[PDB]
DNA sequence: TAGGGTTAGGGTTAGGGTTA
């Protein structure tokens, strides 16, 4: 059995600000499918910061790509040397018109509530 | 188009003592050495064991009688029960995908079974016109009661390296047709054109 | 003291728990991490009590394979493949992604492929006349794999019971495909052949390289061993058998040689004299000019299976490994003394367990009041063990490889320019 | 239950049938069944662990056992 | 003389340790 998938907001793994070798799940928008060398480029808006993921896709061929769509990915991070950090996929779905604000409100929400919880113990 | 160029044995179930007469009768040559080693010494290698398992398989046999078939001729061979359950009924079990993975397999072609791996010491499995010396396979076709004509034409197919009219021409001498009429290429044609015959 | 199946549970547990070489093994395998989590990724089958067969049981660290190995106590000990993802889990993958990427190169000789050759014992025994069969096998085996090919480095292990296997750990072997493989085992097999088929060998006029050297360096072993030891040549029915390798045209002349001849060597040297005589005299005759050439490799050179090494997913027994019918421990060969190894000196389970309780007996008034971890006080128990020269053996290859490192690495220094 | 297969016939002449009174009790009184005169220690037929084709069945009690 | 019919209802258990 693997470890669970927590929640994260682009902006905080691309500063890395998670320890290496966890397992994370995050969001973002695709915007360049490197064919040989099995790398997609994802990227997010923040305002005024556009943020960069990379993600390893070796482990869900074959894959269909849309082009400028949003998409969910699971999986583990590894910290390379020079490539700086990259997420090893597992699950890579594609969800559409589901609306950002929403979800950054739930998992907020959900994580006052956990250090809510949190306050007893 | 693409859908164009992608590209585009089942016999009723039989018993358990008839097996000995269609072998006298039905066993093709890729299959007759491997009957006759099996009912001689009632024991078999891997190479070999898969092989009978996959025809018997494709042929219309099913798991228990498989089983009882094995038991009683491994019991002949001087086991244990429990051995035979621990190793080689649980062997059994998956070679015909009742557990495990359950990948259903299908039994080896003619060409692949002449092309497989070159037995050995201990082993019988392959094709006699294939890994066997002329010899033996003269004396082999004479215990079959073949004809010296036929003989001369076995001989003759086998040194042009036509295994399979080799095998058409047993065919037609043992079922005294005088063509086949079809193509062999696999083990279960040979066996469903001779329950046809019969 | 003759082994006994009723007691192995116990010393099997001390021995996992004492004197198995946890570090080197894992230095072995883990390559030195140049490639990231390239030991993570390895697949291992063990074997319970009462025959259980499980397999893909992956470790994360050296520390959690020590913990599970004590626990588990298993029996046998195998290596699989190096995989794309964690063996243990496999089934979180979508199918067909899931697929062997590299393994060790390996070949077995089986001792018992050789009974219709062979006289000296039956069926599961040995004897030490006919050990010089697998030191020639292996003396033919490892020169070639040295000279042709120029693989580095090479580990040969002792099954325990009849077999010798070859551990080919070179850097640009464990990329190759199947193929490669295949060709490879095909190129070493000379005896071809079924059980119907009588003579092992068809060679024309012409004799390749390869086996210029195999019976240049065969000679100076054949001699003794096969008319001295065996004595092929010895009754009737055994000529009756060898005459069928050789045509017709002799037989009679040959078998009325063998009846006025007395010994072996006699036959022998008639045989030979026949045989110059008939390639002086050759008139119309398929068969190749190299008859005692071709009978001396029939009856002597070894045999391999293909089977073995051309699966990439295929498993083989672990070095160190405990054979649960006569207790002799798995334990490498040095190169450099093959003609001095008896199989039948080797040490065993109890008797190492019986060193291990005289070793406690010693440290009750030699090594006292210790406040030393697990790690050394396990490094002096199989110091003072009788293991100590295989491990060395083991610590100098590794040694061997470690160099190799080196020097690849500066190697790649020097290209990369930087210094 | 075990089910008799003697000579195999067909016979339209006069048939004479027979049956036994009390069976198992008899069986029981010839040779003392009881549970305090019965033990377990055999290999017969029907009781041991799933080692193969062969289990316990009890033997005969010794009659010159307590009644 | 004022609601219809009013009825209590599914409420267990199933087995890892496997390859061509």
């Amino acid at each position: 059995l693997p470890k669970p998938g927590t929640y994260y907001l682009p902006w905080e793994v691309s500063a890395g600000q998670v320890p290496d070798g966890s397992t994370l799940r995050t969001f973002g928008r695709l915007c360049l499918y490197d064919m040989i060398q099995s790398r997609v480029t994802l990227m997010a808006q923040h305002g005024s910061d556009q943020h960069q993921v990379l993600v390893c896709t070796k482990l869900v061929e074959p894959f269909h790509a849309q082009v400028g769509s949003l998409y969910i990915v699971l999986g583990e991070l590894q910290h390379q040397q020079d490539r700086g950090s990259v997420v090893k996929a597992r699950v890579l779905t594609c969800v559409e018109g589901m609306n950002l604000p929403l979800l950054e409100q739930a998992i907020r929400e959900q994580r006052l509530y956990k250090q809510e919880r949190g306050g007893s113990q | 188009l693409l859908n164009h160029l992608s590209h585009s044995g089942n016999v009723g179930k039989i018993s358990l003592d008839q097996i000995d007469l269609l072998s006298t009768k039905s066993f093709p040559p890729c299959m007759r050495q491997l009957h006759k080693a099996l009912r001689e010494n009632h024991h078999l290698r891997h190479g070999g064991r898969m092989q009978y398992g996959l025809f018997l398989k494709g042929i219309g046999l099913t798991l228990e009688q498989a089983l009882q078939f094995w038991k009683q001729e491994f019991i002949k061979g001087k086991m244990d029960p429990d051995k035979f359950d621990k190793g080689y009924s649980y062997n059994i079990r998956h070679s015909f995908g009742k557990e495990g993975k359950r990948t259903d397999y299908t039994p080896f072609s003619c060409l692949k079974i002449i092309l497989s791996n070159p037995p050995s010491q201990g082993d019988y499995h392959g094709c006699p016109f294939r890994h066997s010396d002329p010899e033996l396979l003269k004396q082999k076709l004479q215990s079959y009661k073949i004809s010296p004509g036929g003989i001369s034409q076995i001989l003759d197919l086998v040194k042009g390296t036509h295994y399979q009219v080799a095998c058409q021409k047993y065919f037609e001498m043992i079922h005294n047709v005088d063509d086949c009429g079809f193509s062999l290429n696999h083990p279960n044609q040979f066996f469903c054109e001779s329950q046809r015959i019969l | 003291e003759t082994f006994d199946p009723t007691e192995l549970p116990e010393l099997l547990k001390l021995y996992y728990r004492r004197l198995f070489p946890y570090s080197q093994y894992y230095r072995w395998l883990n390559y030195g991490g140049v490639i990231k989590n390239y030991f993570q990724h390895r697949e291992f089958s063990f074997t319970l009590k009462d025959d259980i067969y499980i397999r893909y049981q992956s470790f994360n660290n050296q520390s959690d394979l020590e913990k599970e190995m004590q626990k588990m106590n298993p029996y046998k000990i195998d290596i699989g493949a190096v995989y794309s993802h964690r063996p243990n889990q496999h089934n979180t993958v979508k199918l067909g992604a899931f697929q062997a990427q590299e393994k060790e190169l390996v070949f077995d000789i089986d001792m018992t492929d050789y009974d219709d050759v062979r006289r000296c014992c039956s069926s599961a025994d040995i004897c030490p006349k006919c050990w010089t069969l697998m030191t020639m096998a292996i003396r033919i085996i490892d020169r070639a794999l040295k000279e042709d090919f120029g693989f580095k480095h090479r580990l040969w292990v002792y099954s325990g019971r009849r077999g010798v296997h070859c551990w080919v750990c070179d850097e640009s072997v464990r990329k190759l495909s199947s193929a490669v493989r295949s060709g490879i085992v095909e190129y070493l097999s000379l005896v071809k052949g079924g059980q119907d088929v009588k003579k092992k060998v068809h060679l024309s006029e012409k004799i390749h390289p390869f086996i210029r050297k195999s019976i240049n360096i065969i000679k100076k072993y054949f001699e003794e061993y096969a008319l001295v030891n065996q004595d092929i040549l010895e009754n009737k029915e055994s000529w009756d058998k060898i005459l069928a390798l050789v045509p017709e045209t002799i037989h009679d002349e040959l078998q009325q040689s063998f009846q006025k001849s007395h010994n072996s060597l006699q036959r022998w040297e008639h045989l030979k004299k026949v045989a110059s005589r008939y390639q002086n005299n050759i008139k119309n005759d398929k068969y190749g000019p190299w008859l005692e050439w071709e009978i001396m490799l029939q009856y002597c050179f070894p045999r391999l299976d293909i089977n073995v090494s051309k699966g990439i997913n295929h498993l083989l027994k672990s070095p160190f490994s405990v054979h649960p019918k006569t207790g002799r421990i798995s334990v490498p060969i040095d190169l450099q003394k093959v003609d001095q190894f008896d199989p039948f000196t080797v040490p065993t389970i109890s008797f190492i367990c019986r060193e291990l309780d005289a070793i406690s007996t010693n440290e009750e008034e030699k090594e006292e009041n210790e406040a030393e971890s697990d790690v050394k006080h396990r490094t002096r128990d199989y110091k003072k063990t009788s293991l100590a020269p295989y491990v060395k053996v083991f610590e100098h290859f590794l040694e061997n490889l470690d160099k190799s490192r080196k020097g690849e690495l500066l190697k790649k220094s020097d290209l990369q320019k930087d210094f | 239950g075990l089910v008799l297969d003697p000579k195999v016939g067909f016979y339209d002449k006069f048939i004479l049938l027979l049956d036994f009174n009390s069976l198992y009790p008899s069986i029981i009184q010839e040779f003392n069944i009881c549970f305090t005169t019965v033990q377990r220690v055999a290999s017969e037929a029907q009781k041991v662990t799933e080692d193969g084709e062969q289990e316990q069945i009890p033997e005969l009690p010794d009659p010159s056992l307590e009644m």
